């Protein structure tokens, strides 16, 4: 059923890139990306 | 051990304010008086107000100095948690972000000072309407020029703005003067009659070259705080481990405090 | 009134035994009949 | 305050708890310290 | 709140001559550029101080130093090296040092560096590679101000110290080549103010001119168990900052 809805949002997450390291420092790891996307909705037909 | 600082903002207006003041990370801020909670009507212009009044560049730059240092790294959901730079004593490298429109490399001498450049992020609020304001990070050295060249202007104020560096000429802009700004030159007639005395008779006499011992010692003092006592005072230093040389304007950066 | 996009439901029901029968049978016609519970309230009340 | 078309009858919740105006211990009658936490009522400063 | 460590690189066939006398070395004081867990040797000598043919001047010197960090050194692992880095506030590890002056100490004051302006012959002539390494002094902040004063006092001219009891008396001479005229600007700025293009150099040069001089400390002397007092050349722990 895409047929009674407004709008839907599907979001996703992947892990950032950190290889083990060498001597020590403060950095701050990050904590995530958090992208999110639309969707855009069509229809056609056809005649006989 | 950190000296910590509450800011929560309250219940009253929509959320898609501090999602978009959660942008906002490593931003600096500094707080009039001290006390173990803080609020938005306390860190706000508001609350920077004298006699009603907005206050000027100027009147801008002499408040600024009796307000305690603090830096924003969170934005709960619910509060805001920031450290008490000032004077606190914290391990990690308290990470800012370089908003004022100069490159920055590994090893500057940031410092703080008002509105400045063209346009800035200056947010106020909607429903209780409280306007803060965020000192532009700058570092040192082109503060020390732009001190120069606003007492320029201050010397016409009463009496009667472009930088370069990068190759980038930017200018600075300074409002309607009250006439206070008596605060001013009264800052050079006590900063310049004490760098010369009865030692530097001999001083005119090798110029078409181009006890004084005592005259040499006291003028460097003075001279130290001809910066700090009419400017600021820089409070971090850049020190970046294992990133790149090239720190841009608008970029998050870690700084440990001086 | 009834919005359409729903009442292409209602104008005729081609589903023919959809197999999820709790995704959009329940939240529109109950959505739906309370007000049509309401109308007739409506005359029900208005005699007094 | 542009709420006052973003309603129509807005009276009777804006005379509850409007914050105190002035001094509530000093010698004589100051303007309020910024530090003020009293919401305070005031029938006259709604009529006028 | 766990130290930072860093490692640096060494020549490989050496002499045992000049290995005795980095064996000697322990307890000085010297600055690094930028904090690097992989940062050469060559990176913390002369060779990348800013060489434009000639060595570049102690007063830019000692305005790197000033933007420059540090690092004080401790026991030396004959293969490579191995030295504490300090400035940032490394958390609790053993500082101690070798006092790199000829003048006496006392206990509790403070500590900050200054071009060195005597000798260079407390350096390692590492003549196997061709690269020399310069190393500072170190004195009392409650008398730089009369370190530098008393030099250029003698200068202008041309073209004692004591402590705790103690009788002792190129880029040297480029240092007022920035700084002679910003007091007879002085004296003719109080007359011509009781133009505009002008403020830019006497405020601009004060200010750029009066910190380098004024510096902060960043090193307290303290022992907690043995000598109480130094004399040139011995092992005293401190405090950091």
């Amino acid at each position: 059923e895409l047929a009674y809805v407004r709008d839907g949002v599907i979001q996703f997450e992947v892990q950032q890139p950190m290889i083990a390291r060498d001597g020590p420092h403060p950095v701050d790891q990050p904590v995530h990306n958090y992208m999110v996307k639309r969707i855009h909705k069509r229809s056609l037909s056809a005649a006989f | 051990m950190p000296f910590e600082i509450e800011v929560l903002l309250p219940g009253e207006l929509s959320p898609a304010e501090t999602s978009a003041l959660q942008k906002c990370e490593g931003k600096i801020i500094t707080f009039s008086t001290l006390r173990h909670r803080a609020s938005l009507v306390d860190i706000a212009l508001s609350s920077y107000y004298i006699n009603g009044a907005p206050p000027d560049t100027l009147s801008l730059l002499e408040a600024y100095r009796m307000r305690f240092a603090a830096v924003i790294t969170r934005v709960i959901p619910g509060k805001l948690l920031a450290h008490a730079i000032g004077v606190g004593t914290p391990t990690p490298g308290l990470f800012i972000q370089n908003t004022s429109p100069v490159d920055l490399c590994n090893g500057d001498y940031i410092c703080l000072l008002p509105p400045v450049f063209g346009s800035a992020d200056s947010i106020r609020l909607d429903s209780v309407g409280l306007e803060i304001v965020f000192p532009l990070t700058i570092p040192q050295t082109l503060m020390r020029e732009i001190i120069a060249k606003v007492v320029a202007r201050a010397v016409e104020r009463t009496a009667a703005d472009v930088i370069c560096y990068n190759g980038r000429r930017y200018e600075l802009e300074t409002n309607l003067q009250h006439r206070d700004g008596d605060a001013a030159i009264r800052t050079l007639v006590l900063n310049l009659m004490f760098s010369i005395n009865e030692g530097c008779l001999l001083l005119l006499a090798l110029i078409p070259t181009l006890p004084i011992y005592e005259t040499i010692s006291s003028w460097i003092s003075t001279s130290s705080r001809l910066g700090d006592t009419l400017g600021t005072r820089a409070i971090l230093r850049v020190c970046v481990f294992d990133g790149p040389s090239t720190v841009h304007p608008g970029d998050r950066t870690a700084v440990i405090q001086v | 009134a009834i919005a359409s996009e729903a009442l292409s439901l209602l104008s005729n029901t081609y589903v023919d035994g959809t197999e999820i029968d709790s995704s959009l049978r329940i939240r529109a016609i109950q959505q739906m009949a309370r007000n049509l519970r309401t109308v007739l309230d409506s005359f029900e009340r208005g005699t007094a | 305050v542009n709420t006052n078309c973003n309603t129509l009858d807005r009276l009777l919740m804006e005379a509850k708890a409007v914050a105190s105006q002035s001094s509530t211990d000093t010698e004589y009658q100051f303007k309020r310290p910024p530090g003020s936490t009293e919401m305070t009522q005031d029938p006259c400063g709604l009529f006028q």
